[PDB]
RNA sequence: UGGGGAUAGAUUAUUGCAAUUAUUAAUCUUGAACGAGGAAUGCCUAGUAAGCAUGAUUCAUCAGAUUGUGCUAACUACGUC
RNA sequence: GUGUCUAACACAAGGAAGUUUAAGGCAACAACAGGUCUGUGAUGUCCUUAGAUGAACUAGGCUGCACGCGUGCUACACUGA
């Protein structure tokens, strides 16, 4: 049916929170061929969980500065991304990435207090963390952005403390708990 | 990267059937074999643009600039020097103010284009603006438009 | 043996051979450019394992451009002032003549060289 | 650590001083009342780390 | 700081870590091997 | 014979000529294969495989591009091409296989059966941006 | 026959009268080709002494063009622009025809 | 007497003789405030 | 650092009676601070925001300005006092 | 569906578009001792009006520079040159 890139197959599901496989790409008509088709994604309330995850993912890449309009690129970035995971391990690289979107997602976030936080927000909160972490490794250091991206994914699908999405969303987490 | 299985029907034997830098490449390099083309002497001292300030550190860039030439002509009937010089142009910083468009240096176009001609390949006509193809240079850009069609293909 | 040293003692050796000669003089790179293809050595090869002769028909070729097909308007120093012409002074001794034009400048008084002798830019650096 | 999926029942208003924050209630069986920040409605299913103390109620 | 000198899975980043040289080393090294951004599946 | 339409997303226009002929795909005097970009390349190769080739056996499509750039002329591209394969098989073939090909088309996306909404808004002064505006200052 | 004019209704009247008077004498005439509209933009800042917000308003002189032409001898075109015209309109005449 | 022809004093606002903020678009020669006045008998008209 | 182009020297051009407070232009060389900005504080919700350009205005001579115009096409609530 | 089940609102579907479709223009009442007499043969009063504060002509000056604050541009690199 539907790969992406024409390769990856991504019709295998993950378990997650329920909500978040709700909000990620699971869906046939979120799935593309190859990445970007740019509806709408700004409308009414709900209206981005419609939006391709891989199409988040890239516009979250395409984010900050110099990296500002070239989508192109951030799709050749989240590429070769993909790539570097199925190296470094044999699993399915999209896969992987939904269940280090699952593992980045805050449980509880602090206020003025502390609260619960949206899947929908959750997601979108996980993929900036795994971006902007991308970023602080990649500028003035040897890694590629792309290599960056993959390291960050494959930490933060295991669960390791290295990863800046985990250390960032358990220190999230442990100030909120803190204060309740 | 080279060649993608693809389900629709091609021409199969134009400029526009083909990859263009691997075209001018080729053609750059079959030319400086048969050695029609001259460089010559002053042309490898010279600056491509001062949008460049540099040049394309290659030293058979020449050869390469007018094949690719060659190949604007077969896309633009009868184009001239000035529509040369803003084909070949860029962006050119400025210093500390704003970038304004700079065209490629005149003269080396302008031999480009002398040498093509005196070599057969095109004719200015009477006619309309300047210099459109030869017969036979369009025949060859075929040919070879035709190897390497068959070089992937098999 | 393998990162061998440069004009006036300077210690480059695992820079490429026109970025050797550039931290020299020349770092608008086309003098670099030309200098290597006068030489015919390849731009890609890195300094430490140029033999001495290279190097002192490179020195030949930055010291003396008259024998070279490098064009006045190429040159550094490019008419030099009074009837009889001087070309591509460089280096140390560009540096040198400079500030003899600058001590010039002074004594004739021009604007610029009382500018230079006040301490102010040339170009002005405009009320602030 | 521990953790419970808790299914949206109702969503009771928009709370903090700057209204970003929402309460909504929780249903295990047993009905929860928590906070949420961002985007939720009825149906949803919230995390619920902290599976005790009941948000009071506006 | 040390990684650059002359004498002694594919990616050149790896390759600059692996013998702790420059990216052009690495590729050439890979280069070697073989015998913008590449494809190295 | 022919059947004609077009796409439109910001500047960029693709029209569409579907004839009767046998597999060929042009836009303007260059094949499809020139689109160039790797991701447009799929945004093209798209209906292709919605249609499959043997629907697509027995007509030849010529298109003519004017306006935009890449991203929005490929677009532009696209949605021609969506249409004309429809218009094809509302003028020649059948209209319940056009049904079959629409409901195919519609469960991919959208964007190449209704084209987009989106249009600039002026520049007003006071700003750079449409909206964004220059610093205030005490 | 060329048509120039600022005013739309002037010129739309010009085009029913010509319509008309073509077919009095029966004559063989190309539909009105309306010609790309030109504006004469000028955009304008608000203010004599250039006070406040800076405040800039956009004024528009937008004149029409039309053709309408026509297969017939030089007689008969001149002499019926000459029975065909009114004040506001410009007329210009470039039929060499028979 | 001694003439200059060109640049600004070879120029003013053809209404009022001012040297200052002439519109030269199109050849009008109007100073912009005294443009506004004339604009709409001129024949203009905004819109936007 | 081959980032950066401040700063300066040597040219031949261009507009003009006049360029000499580097007018403007290019050529070669010259290679400063600056390692992503403290206290503070600006603008922004859908083709927008941001980036990237360019036409027009003044103009004999000149865009780093203003005013338009496009292409590349984001994030985030989607509301509250 | 909600709403006195009134004026009306909410969601979904249909639809090119569903908030007045998105963007402009026009902008009351009543003020401000805001700005503009260096835009105007609009203009009161006052100064001056032929060793003229008019007209005209030659230079120099408006970019000066121990220094302080606004607005903008360009950078600090490898998703880059």
């Amino acid at each position: 049916d539907i790969k992406l890139f024409k390769k990856w197959s991504y019709e295998e599901i993950n378990i997650a929170d329920l909500s978040l496989v709700d909000c990620i790409a699971v869906s046939q008509k979120a799935c593309v061929y190859t990445p970007h088709t740019a509806g709408r994604y700004q409308k009414k309330r709900f209206r981005k969980a419609l939006c391709p995850i891989v199409e988040r993912l890239v516009n979250s890449m395409m984010m900050h500065g110099r990296n500002n309009g070239k989508k192109l690129k951030a799709i050749r970035i989240v590429a070769y991304a993909f790539e570097i995971i199925h190296l470094m391990t044999g699993e399915n690289p999209l896969q992987v990435f939904v269940n280090a979107v699952q593992k980045g997602g805050p449980r509880e976030d602090s206020t003025r207090q502390a609260v619960d936080v949206s899947p929908l927000r959750r997601v979108n909160q996980a993929i900036y963390l795994i971006c902007t972490g991308a970023r602080n490794a990649a500028f003035r250091n040897i890694k590629s952005i792309s290599e960056c991206l993959a390291e960050e994914i494959i930490n933060c699908a295991n669960e390791s403390s290295s990863s800046y999405a985990i250390k960032k969303k358990d220190e999230i987490e442990r100030v909120a708990k803190a204060n309740r | 990267r080279l060649l993608e299985p693809v389900p629709f029907v091609k021409t199969n034997n134009c400029i526009k059937d083909v990859d263009a830098d691997l075209f001018i490449r080729s053609y750059a390099t079959h030319l400086k074999l048969h050695n029609k083309i001259t460089y010559p002497k002053w042309c490898t001292f010279v600056k491509t643009g001062k949008g460049r300030k540099l040049a394309p550190l290659n030293e058979d860039w020449y050869f390469i600039r007018a094949s690719s030439i060659l190949r604007r002509l077969y896309l633009h009937p009868d184009i001239g020097v000035g529509f040369l010089r803003r084909q070949f142009s860029s962006k050119q910083r400025r210093g500390v103010a704003p970038n304004h468009t700079s065209l490629a240096s005149g003269k080396i176009l302008r031999s480009i284009l002398q040498q093509l001609e005196n070599l057969g390949y095109v004719e200015q006509n009477p006619k309309k603006k300047g210099r459109r193809l030869t017969t036979k240079g369009e025949n060859a850009i075929n040919n070879f438009a035709r190897y390497i069609n068959k070089k992937v293909y098999n | 043996q393998h990162i061998l040293r440069i004009l006036n003692t300077n210690v480059d050796g695992k820079e490429k051979v026109i970025i050797a000669l550039t931290a020299i003089k020349g770092i608008g790179k086309r003098m670099a450019t030309v200098i290597c293809k006068q030489a015919n050595v390849d731009p890609t090869k890195r300094a430490g394992e140029l033999t001495t002769e290279e190097i002192d028909n490179i020195v030949h070729i930055m010291s003396t451009p008259t024998q070279f097909k490098i064009p006045d308007w190429f040159l550094n120093r490019r008419k030099d002032l009074k009837e009889g012409k001087n070309i591509h002074v460089i280096a140390n001794q560009l540096d040198s003549y400079l500030r003899e034009d600058l001590e010039r400048m002074k004594k004739i008084r021009l604007h610029r060289g009382l500018r230079h002798h006040w301490g102010l830019r040339v170009r002005g650096q405009h009320t602030k | 650590e521990k953790s419970k999926l808790a299914k949206v029942e109702k969503v009771l208003g928009r709370t903090g001083s700057r209204g970003g924050v929402i309460q909504v209630r929780a249903q295990f069986g047993r009905f929860l009342i928590r906070n949420v920040k961002g985007p939720v409605r009825e149906g949803d299913i919230l995390a619920l780390l902290e599976t005790e103390r009941e948000a009071r109620r506006l | 700081k040390l990684n650059h000198a002359v004498f002694i899975v594919i990616t050149p980043s790896a390759i600059a870590e692996k013998y702790k040289v420059n990216l052009s080393v690495a590729r050439a090294v890979i280069n070697h091997l073989a015998d913008s951004q590449k494809l190295y599946t | 014979k022919r059947v004609q339409t077009f796409g439109k997303k910001k500047t960029a226009v693709a029209v569409a000529t579907v004839t009767n002929g046998k597999g060929l795909i042009k836009l303007n005097g260059k094949n499809l294969d020139l689109v160039e970009p790797y991701i447009l390349k799929t945004k093209v190769y798209e209906p292709l495989w919605l249609i499959g080739s043997g629907k697509l056996k027995n007509l030849d499509i010529r298109i003519r591009v004017k306006g935009g750039g890449q991203t929005s002329q490929i677009y532009a591209i696209r949605q021609a091409i969506g249409k004309g394969i429809i218009s094809y098989y509302q003028k020649y073939v059948d209209e319940s296989t056009k049904k079959e090909l629409k409901d195919v088309l519609l469960r991919y996306d959208r964007s190449l059966l209704v084209g987009d909404t989106r249009r600039c808004e002026p520049k007003k002064f006071g700003g750079k941006g449409a909206r964004a505006r220059y610093q205030k200052s005490y | 026959i060329a048509l120039t004019s600022k005013n739309l209704r002037a010129i739309e009247k010009v085009c029913s009268d010509i319509m008309k008077g073509a077919k009095e004498k029966n004559l063989n005439v190309s539909g009105p080709v309306r010609l790309p509209v030109k504006t004469l933009r000028i955009t304008t800042r608000k203010s004599p002494c250039g006070e406040g917000t800076n405040t800039w308003d956009r004024f528009e002189l937008r004149i029409y063009k039309r053709l309408i032409d026509l297969y017939s001898q030089c007689e008969v075109v001149t002499q019926m622009t000459s029975i065909n015209i009114d004040p506001v309109v410009e007329v210009e005449v470039i039929i060499t025809d028979s | 007497v001694h003439p200059k022809k060109y640049g600004q004093g070879s120029r003013q606002c053809r209404v009022c003789s001012n040297k200052h903020a002439i519109i030269r678009k199109y050849n009008i020669n109007i100073c912009r405030q005294c443009f506004r006045e004339r604009a709409d008998i001129i024949g203009f008209k905004k819109y936007r």
